[PDB]
RNA sequence: AAGGUAAGUAU
RNA sequence: AGCUUUGCGCAGUGGCAGUAUCGUAGCCAAUGAGGUCUAUCCGAGGCGCGAUUAUUGCUAAUU
């Protein structure tokens, strides 16, 4: 949660999105002190080395950097968004919101699969990718 | 507080004890079951006439 | 109504009675075939 | 104490038989593999934040988490106390 | 009330 | 004068297996590697790391 790089103003976020031309820019919008953000950041930290070939992970504090709250509807405790070549890559998670991951995941392989799907779809030149797993339900039994 | 700066520097790095095979195993191929399994399954259904 | 799985499973007690009767019948048929030095055919053990 | 080299035909002092033989049969494939490895580990961008950045992030977390740190305990997200 | 947005390029 | 043994090359033909082949200015090793069986006996490489379509090239297609 604290081992990941941080972006401290909107210009830094724009540059991080613009800098990467061959990798998915995974940016988590939230607060390091929020428990949901702590879970999501732990998951991202567990996979940060694995996906470094095709993904880069940044963390942004939405109070320190409020320049995207109105734009990206960052009014949730945690939010993960995907950008590839200065384009926001939407993902059809099945949750009704195709723009972001607004909850916290528990499986590293889940997040890695989502990142890989986003990377492949964005490389092919697509603005929306279909998630390998549906999230219309939590699969709790 | 009493940890000297030399002790602070002398902290060792953490090294993995697993070897190359454990850390980075070669991809494990999946292969179909041999045809003898289908042959024996179809032979199981055969029955004597006496 | 779709059929219920229970109606097509023979109960344990009736199945044990049937097993006793069927194996007694098979013993009788086998003894009869021994007297003829003949091997039981699939048609002999058809109702069983 | 000069022994004829079985691989080059020259003469080396006996104090350097084993090292000359080991070096003489050194595959250039080793050189190219080492050069490739040097190129790879000196060009990959660091994934995790530097140490001072980690310390600053932990300080911010402690400031904004008084249910774990500090003396007085404010709410989970508040920083005043 | 939702879990039912194709991603676009043009005008 | 022929014949023939061993090792090393160079080729030719043929067979077999691709869960394996290499690399070691890394380490240890006949001053003993490694030992389930045979232990007052066995005797040679082992380990770590790296490369990879489980060796690597061309050629022909589609592109």
């Amino acid at each position: 949660s604290y081992m990941l790089p941080h972006l401290h103003n909107g210009w830094q976020v724009d540059q991080a999105i613009l800098s990467e031309e061959d990798r998915v820019v995974v940016i988590r919008f939230g607060h390091d002190w929020d428990p949901t953000c702590m879970k999501m950041d732990e998951v991202l930290y567990s996979i940060a080395e694995k996906v470094k070939n095709f993904a880069v992970i940044y963390l942004v504090d939405i109070t320190e950097v409020p320049d995207f709250n109105k734009m990206y509807e960052l009014y949730d405790p945690c939010t993960v968004m995907f950008f590839f070549r200065n384009k926001h890559i939407m993902i059809d998670l099945g949750t009704g919101n195709n723009n972001k991951i607004n909850w916290a995941m528990e499986d590293k392989q889940e997040m890695v699969d989502i990142i890989e799907t986003v990377y492949r779809g964005a490389r092919k030149g697509r603005g929306l990718v279909v998630s390998p797993k549906d999230y219309s339900t939590k699969y709790r039994y | 507080a009493e940890v000297t700066e030399e002790e602070w520097l002398s902290i060792p790095e953490v090294g993995d004890a697993r070897n190359k095979r454990q850390r980075n195993p070669r991809y494990e191929k999946l292969t179909p079951v041999p045809d003898s399994f289908f042959a024996k399954h179809l032979q199981t259904g055969e029955n004597h006439t006496s | 109504l779709i059929p219920n799985l229970y109606r097509y499973i023979q109960p344990w007690e009736s199945e044990f009675i049937d097993s006793q009767r069927v194996w007694a019948e098979y013993a009788l048929k086998r003894q009869e075939a021994i007297a003829q030095n003949r091997r039981l055919t699939l048609e002999d053990l058809e109702d069983s | 104490e000069y022994l004829v080299s079985p691989i080059t035909g020259e003469k080396i002092p006996a104090s350097k038989m084993q090292e000359h033989m080991r070096i003489g049969l050194l595959d250039p494939r080793w050189l190219e593999q080492r050069d490739r490895s040097i190129r790879e580990k000196q060009s990959d961008d660091e994934v995790y934040a530097p140490g001072l950045d980690i310390e600053s992030s932990l300080k911010q977390l402690a400031e904004r988490r008084t249910d774990i740190f500090g003396v007085e305990e404010t709410a989970i997200g508040k920083k005043i106390g």
